[PDB]
């Protein structure tokens, strides 16, 4: 026959774990989507030679769009 | 799965089986409530061997302080049921 | 009185779960406690932990590591073609150094 | 740099103008936002420091220390609001004011350009700490602890002041940039030997160095939870930061004056690590593990190599996070059973399963399991020590073996075995405690993917 | 109804504006250390025909 | 482990314990059942040879020499029952034994399942509450002024009484709790 299994209250650990998961994902999923959209549609820059008589801005020395921003 | 849910009747049956296999005690005379000393005229040394035989039958060890007291098959059955948490 | 003063008995600790079975352990007031939980979780896990980690990951190369790799590649290419040593034992030129008069 | 200081100063009027039931929420949120702002200082250069103004500058050594300091305040507020429930409103605000003042002093201490200003702030950090320990500690020993904390430090730092104003009278400045560029060798003379001692012993007492480490097992044990968290995580690293800063003027005198301290550190590592094996007080065991860990930072700073400096920075940051987490983990059990005896409450893994996982991860980082930054710093220091002398591997190896022994022992005593029968008031873990553990452990693991952020100016 | 919010939540703008003010006080500080702006041997440069300073 | 210990073991108890221990170690040495039966009958005969000795000095000396014999001749790796103190399953299930007071801390959603179990638990708790003062009274009256000489506890002597100090014996977790 089926018996009762005496356990400590597992409600609070599970609630904390799902709360942490939700609050991490709430910002992580949008960040991941934004990063992959930027990567796909705005790729990294391409190394080129500085045209004569042109002074680049300081952010024009990095190749990743997020790093440049 | 694992071992079946052993019951009270099974414990009694096995205890009486082991006792009836003992040459010192005759099968017809032996009863569940029989005292090993008054009823069967058995010495203290003889009693120790019965306890060891019960250990070998059920596969667990009964402590010496607990073991000496058991003088009837019903007492042995109750002790085993208490150890294995047998309620029917 | 064999007591040295009049004093309160030491009170027993309060279990927050008795009155708020889903208590979160932040405060006695259920609403304030729940908002303390929400604000800690949002501003710790969603803002600082995720957005801060993302910000640090994409920091611009102000340490000039890629720059140093490019410069090293340029000089290795130049020196090998030339046949000059890949690296120089003395960082500072000998001509600009004025050693003391004589060895004794 | 005022974009961090001024928001920190605004935490005081905000705390004092808050509602009686809103102080914790406001303080936590705004200290977390200050941590977010502080993350911008990690963008460091490869050649020189971030010289904000004549007064404040940031380097690759002080930026991770600043980030850890700002990150620790929300965790202290979360850890403090449970045992201060029955406190009056004004005393709660006074406790939060003590914490805010401590953060302000530490932030200015880590970024001061001039050594006298650094000294003044590094000494000002004593007042809030002593007030916290001696006003909100739980037992009668907290008074004595306070005295031990006060006079060990000052007896070390009073000569340092005398040295510093001496140096400015001969070199003309105490600005750290000028001190570094215009550096000159230290001659081999008795006057220079005592100037070397005056510049070093103040920092040695803060580490602390084995022999003058007595104040620490008292102060950390008797302090309230936020007091011990800040004492272990940040205040011990003041000595390491100051020694790293002041070593430039010391050469070439350091080559022979470092021998007694290297011997004391390399033997006291073994001594304190073995002391942890026979410790009936859990919080005292955690405190002694800190002395054992800081002996390694002392060795790394004394041998004066780029690998040793990188290792010392990494180990200081990793130890701050791990020791803070361990103190919080012990406090969770203390607030249940109201005793710091390690064998009083046993078998807790059965009753508190997820807090047991937290315990396991903290113990794993304490024994420097790869690839944690604890291990990175430890292994860098061990490699540099091997270069300094091969025989060191014997002492270093022995310490590693002992550290794993008392860590897992601490785990086996409190989590495994069978729970004591009489205790019946062990309530399930609160969300506050679980989140406090997570906010300790997640940054530690995340720092593994970008270790150059915590490896200092020698990377 | 605006007072029912503002009068008990204005302490929530002390640290934000304290941040903003802090940034301002940094910029003014940068205005006192311009003695070598566009004067270093490494970054000395001819000005663009419209720009006035190489940095603020 | 259920009976209270006495201040000492009598001579009869010591010789019986020696007999059982020697038989167990002999069985460890004699793996096979027929050989064990043979040498166990020889052991029983050797024990019976002095069954009715009346010189307590001689009996004590014989028991001491028997102990010295056993210690030299013991099996270094005696057979142990799996759940016995030296066995391979001694405390294997202790990690699964959870005290019943933990059930008091279950969230009401957890208690929403198993309504019958918790109603029965409430009845058990009421029974425990209602009989505590009678048990304490019984213990105080029965025990001697100096204190209790032995750890033996008395039974319930009235009708509606429970044996004193019964709750933790009755509410043992289980031997296979999970
Ligand atoms: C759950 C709760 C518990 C929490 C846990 C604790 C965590 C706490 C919170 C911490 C917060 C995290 C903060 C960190 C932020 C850091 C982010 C970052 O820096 O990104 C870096 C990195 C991106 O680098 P990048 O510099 O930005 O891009 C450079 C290029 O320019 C770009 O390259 P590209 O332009 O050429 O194309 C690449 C582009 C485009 O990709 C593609 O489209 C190409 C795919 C090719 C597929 C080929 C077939 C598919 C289609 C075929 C069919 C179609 C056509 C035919 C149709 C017919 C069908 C047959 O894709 C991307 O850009 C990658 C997206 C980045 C996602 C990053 C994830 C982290 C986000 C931060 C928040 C995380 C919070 C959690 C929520 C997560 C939600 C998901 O992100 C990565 O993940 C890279 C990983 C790739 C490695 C592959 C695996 C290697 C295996 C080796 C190990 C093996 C050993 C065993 C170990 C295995 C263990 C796994
Ligand atoms: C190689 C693995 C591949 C992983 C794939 C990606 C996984 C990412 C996970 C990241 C870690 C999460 C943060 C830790 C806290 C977890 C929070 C929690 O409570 O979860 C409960 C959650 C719910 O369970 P529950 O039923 O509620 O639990 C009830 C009880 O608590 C009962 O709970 P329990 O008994 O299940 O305990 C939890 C469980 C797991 O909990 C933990 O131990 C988490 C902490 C792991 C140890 C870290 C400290 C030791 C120092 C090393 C630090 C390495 C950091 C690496 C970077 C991390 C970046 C975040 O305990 C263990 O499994 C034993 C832990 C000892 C691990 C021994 C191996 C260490 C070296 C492994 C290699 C590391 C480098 C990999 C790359 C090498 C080259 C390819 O359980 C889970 O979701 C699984 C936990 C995650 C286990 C991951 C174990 C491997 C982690 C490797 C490091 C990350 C590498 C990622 C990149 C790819 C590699
Ligand atoms: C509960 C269940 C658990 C298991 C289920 C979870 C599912 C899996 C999720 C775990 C992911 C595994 C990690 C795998 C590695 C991939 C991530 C990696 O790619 O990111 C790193 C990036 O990591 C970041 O650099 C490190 C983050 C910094 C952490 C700071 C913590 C936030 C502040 C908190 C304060 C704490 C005080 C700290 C004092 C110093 C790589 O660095 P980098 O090589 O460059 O990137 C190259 C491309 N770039 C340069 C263009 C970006
Ligand atoms: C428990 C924790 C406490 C903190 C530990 C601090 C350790 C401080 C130790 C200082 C390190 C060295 C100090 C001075 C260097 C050498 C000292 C001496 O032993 O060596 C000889 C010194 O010569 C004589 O021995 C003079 C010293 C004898 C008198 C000093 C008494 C030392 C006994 C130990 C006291 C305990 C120290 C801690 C006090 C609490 C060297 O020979 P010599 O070529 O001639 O002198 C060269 C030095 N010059 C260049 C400056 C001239
Ligand atoms: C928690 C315990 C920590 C203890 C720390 C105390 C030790 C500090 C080290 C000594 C402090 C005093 C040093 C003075 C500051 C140095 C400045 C200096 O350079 O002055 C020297 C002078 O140095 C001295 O006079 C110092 C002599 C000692 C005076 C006080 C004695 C203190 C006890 C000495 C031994 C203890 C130090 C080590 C103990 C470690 C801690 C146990 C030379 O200057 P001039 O006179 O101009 O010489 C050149 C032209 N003639
Ligand atoms: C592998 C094994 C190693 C070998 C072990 C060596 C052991 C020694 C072998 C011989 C044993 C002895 O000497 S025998 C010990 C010597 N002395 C006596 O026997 C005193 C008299 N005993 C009594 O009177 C009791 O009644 C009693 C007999 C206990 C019965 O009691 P019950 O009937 O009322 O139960």
């Amino acid at each position: 026959k089926r018996l009762f299994i005496i356990k400590p209250s597992g409600f609070y650990d599970r609630r904390f774990l799902k709360l942490m998961r939700f609050y991490i994902l709430l910002t992580g999923i949008p960040v991941a989507i934004g990063i992959t959209l930027v990567n796909v549609f705005i790729g990294e820059a391409e190394l080129a030679d500085i045209p004569e008589g042109y002074v680049p801005e300081h952010w024009e020395y990095f190749k990743h769009p997020i790093s440049r921003w | 799965s694992d071992a079946p849910p052993l019951t009270l009747e099974a414990i009694k049956d096995r205890v009486l089986y082991v006792l009836k296999l003992y040459d010192k005690i005759d099968p017809e005379k032996l009863s569940v409530n029989s005292h090993f000393m008054k009823d069967l005229g058995l010495d203290s040394l003889d009693q120790v061997e019965i306890i060891m035989a019960m250990e070998d039958e059920f596969g667990f060890e009964i402590p010496d302080i607990d073991a000496e007291k058991l003088m009837c098959p019903q007492e042995i059955v109750d002790y085993i049921a208490d150890k294995k948490d047998v309620y029917e | 009185p064999t007591i040295r003063l009049q004093e309160d008995p030491d009170p027993e600790d309060e279990n927050l779960y008795e009155k708020n079975p889903d208590s979160h352990g932040y405060d006695k007031d259920p609403i304030v406690d729940l908002w303390n939980m929400r604000v800690v979780f949002f501003f710790g896990f969603s803002i600082v932990l995720v957005l801060g980690s993302t910000f640090v990951a994409y920091l611009p190369d102000y340490r000039m590591q890629e720059w140093a790799r490019r410069e090293a590649e340029r000089l290795v290419k130049y020196r090998e073609a030339n046949g000059l040593p890949l690296m120089e034992s003395n960082c500072f030129d000998p001509n600009k150094i004025q050693l003391p008069e004589d060895e004794d | 740099m005022l974009k961090i200081i001024i928001p920190t100063t605004m935490l005081l009027p905000m705390t004092w103008m808050s509602k009686h039931n809103m102080i914790w929420i406001n303080a936590t949120v705004h200290s977390l936002l200050i941590s977010l702002i502080s993350l911008s200082l990690l963008n460091q250069l490869g050649e020189n420091s971030l010289n904000f103004s004549l007064t404040f500058f940031s380097d690759s050594l002080s930026a991770p220390l600043l980030v850890l300091t700002t990150w620790l305040l929300p965790l202290m507020l979360m850890a403090s609001q449970s045992h201060l429930s029955k406190e009056t409103t004004t005393r709660k605000k006074l406790y939060i004011t003590m914490l805010i003042l401590l953060q302000l002093f530490l932030i200015m201490t880590f970024t001061a350009t001039e050594l006298i200003l650094f000294y003044i702030l590094f000494e000002a950090t004593l007042v809030p700490t002593l007030i916290i320990i001696t006003r909100w500690g739980n037992q009668t020993e907290r008074l004595n602890a306070g005295l031990y904390f006060l006079f060990y430090t000052l007896a070390g730092s009073l000569p340092l002041l005398v040295a510093l104003v001496y140096i400015q009278n001969t070199t003309g400045s105490l600005n750290f940039l000028i001190i570094h560029y215009w550096s000159h060798p230290l001659s081999n003379s008795w006057s220079n030997i005592f100037m070397w001692l005056a510049c070093i012993m103040a920092f040695m007492v803060k580490m602390p160095l084995y022999g003058l480490h007595l104040w620490l097992p008292k102060a950390h044990v008797e302090a309230p939870i936020a007091g011990s968290m800040v004492l272990a995580a940040v205040l011990l690293k003041l000595g390491g930061y100051g020694m790293m800063r002041i070593t430039t003027i010391l050469n070439p005198l350091t080559n022979y004056m470092a021998y007694p301290f290297l011997m004391l550190s390399m033997w006291g590592m073994i001594m304190t690590s073995s002391i942890c094996l026979r410790q009936t007080d859990l919080k005292s065991l955690i405190a002694y593990s800190s002395v054992s860990h800081m002996a390694l930072v002392i060795v790394a700073i004394m041998i004066q190599t780029p690998w040793s400096f990188m290792g010392a920075t990494a180990l200081m940051i990793a130890h701050g996070l791990t020791s803070s987490m361990l103190f919080c983990l012990a406090n969770t059990n203390y607030e249940r059973v109201h005793s710091r005896t390690m064998i009083l409450a046993r078998g807790l893994q059965t009753l508190l399963p997820l807090m047991a996982t937290w315990w396991l991860v903290a113990s794993l980082t304490n024994l420097a399991l790869p690839p944690s930054i604890n291990l990175i710093g430890e292994l860098f220091i061990i490699t540099a020590s091997f270069s300094w002398s091969n025989i060191t591997i014997i002492l270093m190896g022995m310490n590693m073996m002992i550290t794993a022994l008392y860590s897992l022992y601490m785990l086996i005593t409190t989590q495994r075995g069978k729970y004591t029968h009489h205790i019946n008031n062990i309530k399930p873990s609160f969300t506050r405690e679980n989140a406090l553990m997570a906010l300790h452990i997640l940054p530690l693991l995340l720092l593994t993917l970008n270790p150059k952020m915590i490896l200092g100016p020698l990377y | 109804n605006v007072l029912q919010i503002v009068r008990d939540h204005w302490v929530h703008i002390l640290v934000p504006v304290g941040f903003v003010f802090g940034c301002y006080l940094d910029r003014r500080s940068d205005e006192k250390l311009t003695a070598f702006r566009n004067k270093s041997l490494l970054f000395k440069r001819e000005l663009r025909p419209n720009e006035e300073v190489t940095w603020k | 482990a259920f009976s209270a210990p006495a201040a000492y073991l009598t001579h009869q108890q010591k010789v019986l314990r020696l007999y059982k221990r020697a038989l167990r170690h002999l069985e460890s040495w004699c793996v096979h059942r027929d050989k064990y039966r043979y040498f166990a009958c020889l052991m029983r005969a050797r024990f019976d040879e002095h069954k009715n000795e009346k010189d307590m000095v001689k009996a004590t000396q014989l028991l001491r020499q028997a102990e010295e014999e056993f210690w030299y001749g013991q099996h270094p790796q005696p057979y142990i029952f799996p759940e016995s103190p030296g066995g391979t399953s001694y405390e294997r299930y202790e990690c699964y034994k959870v005290p019943e007071w933990c059930l008091d801390d279950w969230h009401p959603s957890e208690k929403a399942m198993y309504p019958d179990y918790f109603a029965k638990r409430e009845q058990w708790k009421r029974l425990r509450r209602e009989s505590w003062e009678r048990e304490v009274k019984q213990l105080q009256e029965e025990t001697p002024p100096g204190g209790p000489r032995t750890e033996a506890l008395p039974p319930a002597r009235k009708e509606g009484d429970l044996p004193p100090l019964w709750w933790h014996i009755v509410t043992r977790p289980r031997e296979r709790p999970m």
